[PDB]
């Protein structure tokens, strides 16, 4: 029902910053570059259309490309009985919970370079504990996240 | 209009509990899809359905009758739902993480017969089978277990299905109900129940045939049904389904003028009244399915050189001993089908097999039946279907059935040729005109019947296959003069147009 | 080490056509349109870059929309004990071949529209055996066919 | 490498590509009880006596019956470090 905090442990210029999160966030500030990259990262996370094309070199702090991408994303999974987007998530999740974290749902996200074929590939990971995280199963060009969320970018 | 139409539209716009009781066959997927694409179609959530049945040729069936969809509905078999929804993910949970998630379902070497050594034999060596008794379900039971025992089972199977569509009740097992009303009453999801009461239940040996009759008198919470599949598709030509011989003479309804009768003149030959009715009245079609049924086979042999010598090469398949009524023709047809043709895919023969979802064990039969590939026309052929029926259950449907099944390729050969592609302009007899479903029907004034008062059953079953379009001569004067005193007899004026 | 075939079965404006192919494959003719189609059904069979966007509406022959697209690749896999390419594609399938059928490898590629989120998903299988192939695997964003083959596209 | 991408192929396909090795349970001593119960209840283990291996046994006879498990264990790895 509620969003509880995001993790982003390296992207373009985030070190290890930890923001609590809610439903409603409104981020503001003075460097519009951690803004975009705030933005950027929950559109890596969260959007097909992003997520596709993968990293580059310039995705990494400092470019330094020996570090693990690794953004965390975590949920509530709390209020049930009255809630539907609980159920919208219930019924793709499928058997990837335990029964005593009925609450609490976690998505992650990480990335490694190759530094031979010059590509940085995404791997998605969901799972209500956080280790032993399992992969996100999909067919061809999608995953059950397509089928959970939909993200609408609105910019002028 | 009639009981078909009514029945269609109180069905359809239901919303509750239902349970269908209808008669042999008649097109149950048909009924079957057509609620299923309405529930779909009045559904804009992101809930789906489960279709279940025994058979998987059923649900490729039923989703070729649907076509595609990523909604996420499950179109299978009972086995296959209870493995991938409820088994397999939760296995984990309800029982510990000690009990293992990757499984194989084998049911052909496994007679255990206690749920604790049952689960031993799932923890230890990871195999989940069958019981000894043929009227149990180990499986049916363990998922009743993981749905009382996990939390998240519950939450998943609610938060996903919304309706869940049974078929063929009248041949369930107890467990299957016992899961089927916890679905129902604690979970609370609604189901859509067909099915005909008693009337030679088969399929799935151990049936227990009060469980669909546990649910039609002593039931109140479920929205009951008739037959609501036609017994005649179309709509004037379901008043002759109504004729019969008595009773239901009652019940028909008066028309002026009916349609999809043509009548014609009696003088000149059959293989140009399809050429008069084709090209210069252009009502038959001979790209469609152009089938008479007659009887007394000389005379239809007679009809078939006939029929050569015009051209159009009108095929017989005769009276085989393999179409008497048995309760194995279905799968030892798919056999022989297989074997004889020679190019018929293994998997077309898997897809019939009881409960199927048979990956990695079809080559254990395929050996045997390819060892039943050599002629050897003495004596083989009883130890190998011996073998193959110790391979494949249903044990001890046979000795009169083997000599019915031995009959077929004795003389290599029982009619030179089968059922083996599609081909049109079909010739039936009344011995086997039943199960299969022909577009266009043209009986030929089903030839000195009327009058005698008698071979009437012949013929109306020869009527109950046709969908759009019969013919009825009044072949004689007498026959015609009868026809009148029978419509005297409906109190009716006319059931009959002649051009 | 040497290609057989392709079959389309349907692309933009192919309908059934079986072409036989060898190394060296030179194409001419008068219209364009099939020439330039068939080498884009070659670069979504084998690039990734390509096969990433997935299939459009006009993608289909007659927009027709309810038939699958299948396009499906014959390689000979016969010429060992003297081919280093062999080597290179039998490392990497690994267990999807059978003893009987040590030659004669199959590339098949099947797409089917959605018709609720207007995107066709595109599926990418393969094995010795015209009947059960088997789904390639990976991990990302990208599969086993990707380490395999290297496409070089040409345009001036 | 061995044993799960070429059990189907090697011993026919009545063989499961699917099994779990456990070793905790398991104490039977000949290699035909073994692929019996490799074949019918899917487990492979290990032998009673410790100086064996059940598992290097049944991958050397895939390796010998089995020609595809030969290219590709030749077509992939070319040094093999042993600690």
């Amino acid at each position: 029902m509620k969003f509880s905090n995001i993790t982003i442990k390296n992207f373009r210029n985030f070190e290890k910053v930890n923001i609590n999160l809610d439903n409603k966030n409104v981020i503001f500030g003075m460097n519009d570059i951690g803004k975009t990259n705030f933005l950027y990262a929950l559109r890596f996370l969260l959007d097909k259309e992003i997520r596709k094309f993968g990293f580059n070199k310039s995705d990494y702090h400092k470019h330094d490309t020996s570090k693990k991408i690794e953004i965390i994303l975590t949920l509530d999974l709390s209020n049930y009985e009255k809630d539907e987007d609980t159920k919208k998530l219930i019924s793709v999740v499928k058997g990837a919970r335990t029964s005593a974290n009925a609450d609490v749902f976690y998505i992650a996200l990480e990335s490694k370079y190759d530094d031979k074929e010059l590509y940085g590939n995404i791997i998605l990971k969901w799972g209500s504990e956080l280790d032993n995280l399992i992969d996100i199963p999909g067919r061809g060009n999608i995953n059950a996240l397509d089928n959970v969320f939909k993200v609408i970018y609105i910019n002028p | 209009m009639i009981e078909d139409e009514m029945s269609r539209e109180q069905i359809i716009k239901d919303g509750g509990n239902i349970l269908v009781t209808a008669g042999a066959g008649s097109g149950k997927t048909t009924i079957l899809v057509s609620k299923i694409e309405a529930d779909l179609k009045e559904n804009k959530t992101h809930y789906s359905i489960a279709a279940v049945t025994f058979t998987n040729k059923a649900a490729k069936e039923i989703e070729g009758r649907l076509g595609y969809s990523s909604r996420g509905n499950f179109i299978g078999t009972n086995d296959g739902f209870v493995e991938s929804e409820i088994i397999r993910p939760f296995i984990k949970d309800a029982f510990g993480n000690d009990y293992p998630d990757n499984f194989t379902a084998e049911y052909f070497d496994n007679q255990f017969a206690s749920y604790d050594k049952g689960l031993q034999v799932l923890k230890y060596q990871n195999i989940l089978g069958t019981y000894s008794n043929p009227k149990k379900n180990f499986k049916f039971q363990l998922a009743l277990d993981i749905l009382k025992k996990s939390l998240v089972a519950r939450q998943y199977i609610f938060s996903k299905y919304f309706k869940i569509f049974i078929d063929e009740y009248q041949d369930s097992d107890k467990d299957m109900h016992n899961l089927f009303m916890y679905l129902k009453d604690q979970l609370k999801i609604k189901l859509f129940i067909v099915g005909d009461p008693k009337q030679s239940i088969y399929i799935w040996r151990g049936a227990e045939p009060e469980n669909f009759n546990g649910l039609i008198e002593n039931s109140t919470d479920f929205n009951k049904y008739h037959l609501t599949s036609n017994f005649r598709c179309c709509q004037d030509i379901q008043n002759y389904s109504n004729l019969f011989n008595e009773e239901t003479r009652s019940l028909i309804k008066e028309k002026n003028e009916v349609q999809n009768v043509i009548s014609i003149a009696d003088d000149m030959p059959i293989s140009d009244i399809l050429l008069k009715l084709t090209e210069e009245k252009q009502v038959l079609n001979i790209e469609a399915e152009l089938v008479i049924l007659v009887r007394r086979r000389n005379q239809a042999i007679e009809i078939m050189k006939e029929l050569n010598e015009e051209g159009f090469n009108f095929i017989f398949i005769p009276q085989t001993p393999l179409d008497r009524a048995t309760p194995n023709a279905t799968l030892l047809k798919e056999v022989i089908k297989y074997v004889k043709n020679d190019r018929y895919s293994i998997y077309d023969l898997a897809a019939e097999i009881v409960g199927n979802l048979s990956s990695r064990e079809i080559k254990e039969i395929q050996k045997i039946i390819n060892e039943l590939l050599v002629p050897n026309i003495n004596q083989v052929l009883i130890n190998q279907v011996l073998i193959n029926l110790f391979a494949k259950l249903e044990i001890t449907l046979d000795t009169r059935e083997i000599t019915a099944f031995t009959e077929v390729m004795m003389t290599n050969e029982f009619d030179i040729a089968f059922d083996t592609n599609e081909y049109l302009h079909k010739i039936f007899t009344v011995h086997s005109a039943k199960g299969l479903e022909f577009n266009q029907v043209i009986i030929t004034a089903s030839d000195y019947n009327v009058h005698y008062n008698r071979d009437t059953n012949e013929h109306y079953v020869a009527t109950t296959r046709a969908k759009d379009k019969l013919i009825v001569i009044m072949d004689n004067k007498k026959y015609s003069d009868y026809i009148e005193t029978l419509m005297k007899e409906l109190k009716i004026k006319n059931i009959i147009k002649s051009i």
